[PDB]
């Protein structure tokens, strides 16, 4: 069906939209902000002489392009026929490349969101669904790149990183406010993230390895990642699926990139609630698979050696979760689950460490609190 | 009763143009030597301009079935409607492909149609579709059929561009009706006898001195005007002339006499044309006009003329043959016959008179495939380096 649908798409170009005719286009990017430009002007979007009779014709635009570009994403060939080395595979994924170019894609999938705001009497103005830019949107954006051109460099991960999925990473995590957080934009997005954009970045684990040059982006990204966790208006599925993308990408990062993201752990997996316990299992692996890194003076021979500081970070995470288990009324479950982190620190630490006498110099519990962690 | 096209021929494309409700016949052309795209050569103005058919011609070498060609690449025939056939450009020798790399004519989705050296791939077939519904897959295809040709490669049909202000060839996904001339077939050619668009020399006299346009003077000016040689220069490049008929169809036909046909110098491009003043001298391809550049073989001296007879769709049959036969250049409208100045290698030079010598008959000898390959070579890069001189000194 889609080898037939693709063909008849071609055979006639006027299906494509007016952007995508091929002359006179502006391409799939333009005619986003096109549609943009339209839903805050009055005039284009209204009738101009409440949503049955009123069609907002931005919207329309863009939701029209987004199922074309989720039409043919799906139309795009399965991967296994891709490797097998089918020709028409292989030529239908070439026509699709050259009926939607990546960078269309990309600034597609750069372009912001409209956050809802808190006013001065306390009630949060949300802009209309009907009318306005949509996660929605960006999904088949996001399943198009992913089904037809693909994630197979680490600098092009990066880069998506950097200008599309950070932005609205941060943006779902701001959003975690409790007055905001049944707002439906907030919905939308976590739904958008969880559905698109986690798995994708669950299912590119293995390009993350060779990430040393780019750690702040690394950091920033494991940071937002578990502050969206956190969050609390998430549903079981898509905690479960934040849990998977945060255990699949800390595995394949080096050992240096999260001592930033420990300091953070440190400070809230001794509190032994429910929350913790997807930090109980990063723990677990991280010191299980690198335990060479902590132990052995001279550590793995590439990534090397703690600096003494992940050491004393080390140190007071173990002993916080074992005082926290032993003041801690016994759940057989969580009791069960803390052991394994619990015994992988006590192996990860030299049983010859030297307790810090030199603390570090103004912690940062006044900057990192309890609530809101900033 | 009817010819059906079939393969080892040599057609050209021809598509029609419809610019300022002016209704033009172009032909799908290609210089394989250098630049490798394809441009289109105009026939409408046949009588104003020569068309350059050399570059136009292509061979129909196969014509296999879609899954016999899945199975070839996975690993005088008559063509039929849904077979896949490969062109090759006579001139060139290569084979017509979308390149896959556009030059942006308006058109993000369009794909650039030009030669490839390998066969190998799906690039270099195009699958013939028929226009009429008289028409069917899997029926014969007639010599006089619109045909619409798809690429294996980007499945895009040969298009005709209007957008641009110069008319362009390219892959795009809109269609173009594309009419098969069919030029000459090799099976039906007679050896030893002249044929159009053939390389030849003009030998004269008693010692073959040969027609030819002074040496190499760096200057061509002086390289514009006719003179006859003897010498090295009957093994040299400035000696030969390819016989152009005014016809597009059937233009590899046997020459019969009394035909017209243009004498175009290979190696600098001009025609052999007959100014007011009853001089011969060579014109360039926007000048060279029928009135001037017309010229007809003919048995005898004899005042008689052959009259009127009318052209036959076909290989025709074989009467001027090379070395034997003895012929007599006239002009068609003057009626001016050729002949030596007889002033005195001997650089005798070369008028027309209306009477002329009783020793005026010239033999003609074919040309080398190979000669007339570096010929039109030494023509393709002396006019880039000109244009590039030029530029330089600018």
């Amino acid at each position: 069906n889609a080898n037939v649908v693709v063909r008849l798409l071609i055979r006639r170009p006027e299906c494509f939209g007016p952007a995508l005719r091929g002359e006179g286009g502006n391409g799939l990017l333009a005619a986003m902000e096109e549609a943009i430009k339209i839903a805050e002007d009055p005039s284009r979007d209204g009738p101009s002489p409440e949503e049955d009779d009123t069609i907002h014709m931005g919207n329309a635009i863009m939701t029209f392009y987004s199922a074309l570009i989720d039409l043919l994403g799906r139309c795009a060939p399965e991967m296994h026929l891709i490797h097998a080395g089918k020709g028409e595979a292989i030529r239908i994924r070439s026509i699709l490349r050259s009926l939607i170019p990546l960078g269309d894609l990309v600034g597609v999938i750069s372009i912001a969101f409209q956050m809802p705001t808190i006013a001065k009497d306390g009630n949060v103005v949300e802009p209309d669904m009907s009318a306005g830019f949509c996660p929605d949107h960006k999904a088949a954006m996001v399943l198009f790149l992913d089904r037809v051109y693909g994630i197979e460099v680490q600098d092009f991960l990066l880069h998506l990183l950097e200008v599309g999925f950070l932005p609205d990473l941060r943006a779902a995590a701001s959003l975690d406010t409790a007055a905001l957080s049944a707002t439906d934009m907030a919905l939308a997005l976590n739904r958008y993230l969880c559905t698109a954009v986690l798995p994708l970045l669950t299912r590119c684990a293995p390009l993350f390895a060779g990430t040393e040059h780019h750690a702040s982006l690394i950091d920033s990204l494991l940071h937002t990642v578990y502050r969206l966790s956190k969050g609390c208006s998430l549903t079981k599925a898509q905690r479960d699926s934040i849990e998977v993308c945060l255990l699949s990408i800390c595995g394949q990062l080096r050992p240096s990139m999260m001592q930033h993201l420990l300091r953070r752990l440190v400070f809230d997996v001794p509190l032994l609630n429910e929350h913790a316990k997807m930090p109980l299992k990063l723990l677990t692996n991280h010191y299980e698979r690198c335990w060479k890194y902590y132990c052995l003076p001279g550590g793995w021979g590439n990534f090397g050696a703690a600096s003494e500081e992940e050491l004393h970070l080390s140190r007071k995470l173990f002993w916080g979760i074992f005082d926290a288990l032993s003041q801690k009324k016994y759940e057989q479950e969580l009791f069960k689950l803390a052991l394994p982190c619990l015994s992988a620190v006590a192996g990860a630490l030299p049983p010859d460490y030297m307790e810090s006498n030199y603390v570090s110099m103004m912690e940062k519990q006044s900057s990192m609190d309890s609530e809101g962690n900033f | 009763e009817i010819q059906f096209l079939r393969t080892d021929d040599e057609v050209v494309l021809q598509c029609t143009a419809t610019i300022h409700k002016e209704q033009q016949k172009l032909c799908l052309a290609a210089e394989g030597f250098g630049n490798r795209l394809c441009f289109l050569e105009s026939t409408s103005n046949s009588k104003n301009v020569p068309p350059d058919l050399s570059i136009c011609t292509f061979v129909l070498e196969q014509s296999l079935s879609v899954r016999a060609l899945q199975e070839m690449l996975a690993n005088h025939r008559t063509l039929l409607y849904g077979h896949a056939i490969l062109l090759r450009h006579s001139y060139s020798g290569m084979y017509l492909c979308c390149l896959s790399t556009s030059r942006s004519s308006t058109d993000k989705l369009a794909f650039d149609v030009g030669l490839q050296e390998d066969t190998t791939g799906e690039a270099c077939w195009w699958t013939i579709h028929p226009a009429s519904k008289q028409r069917s897959e899997g029926e014969k295809v007639r010599v006089g059929d619109d045909l619409i040709l798809v690429s294996v490669s980007s499945e895009r049909y040969l298009h005709l561009s209007y957008g641009n202000g110069s008319l362009h060839v390219d892959a795009a996904f809109q269609q173009t009706l594309w009419s098969v001339a069919p030029i000459s077939s090799g099976s039906e050619a007679a050896q030893g006898y002249l044929i159009g668009g053939d390389v030849l020399r003009l030998l004269h006299g008693h010692m073959d001195e040969c027609l030819t346009v002074p040496s190499g003077e760096h200057g061509e000016e002086q390289r514009r005007t006719v003179h006859y040689e003897g010498g090295a220069v009957s093994v040299h490049a400035r000696s030969l002339w390819r016989l152009e008929t005014l016809r597009v169809a059937w233009s590899g036909s046997h020459i019969r006499w009394g035909q017209p046909f243009r004498l175009r110098h290979v190696t600098t491009g001009k025609y052999l044309s007959l100014m007011e003043d009853k001089n011969l001298l060579l014109m360039d391809k926007e000048k060279a006009d029928v009135k001037s550049t017309a010229f007809t073989f003919r048995s005898s001296k004899e005042k008689l003329d052959v009259g009127v007879r009318k052209e036959v769709d076909g290989m025709g049959t074989s009467e001027i043959k090379y070395g034997d036969s003895v012929c007599y250049i006239q002009h068609v409208d003057t009626g001016l016959w050729l002949t030596y100045q007889s002033v005195d290698s001997i650089q005798r030079k070369a008028i027309m008179h209306h009477e002329g010598h009783m020793d005026d008959g010239i033999s003609l000898s074919r040309s080398q495939h190979e000669e007339s390959r570096t010929a039109r070579v030494i023509q393709s890069t002396v006019f880039l380096f000109n244009r590039f001189i030029r530029g330089l000194d600018a």
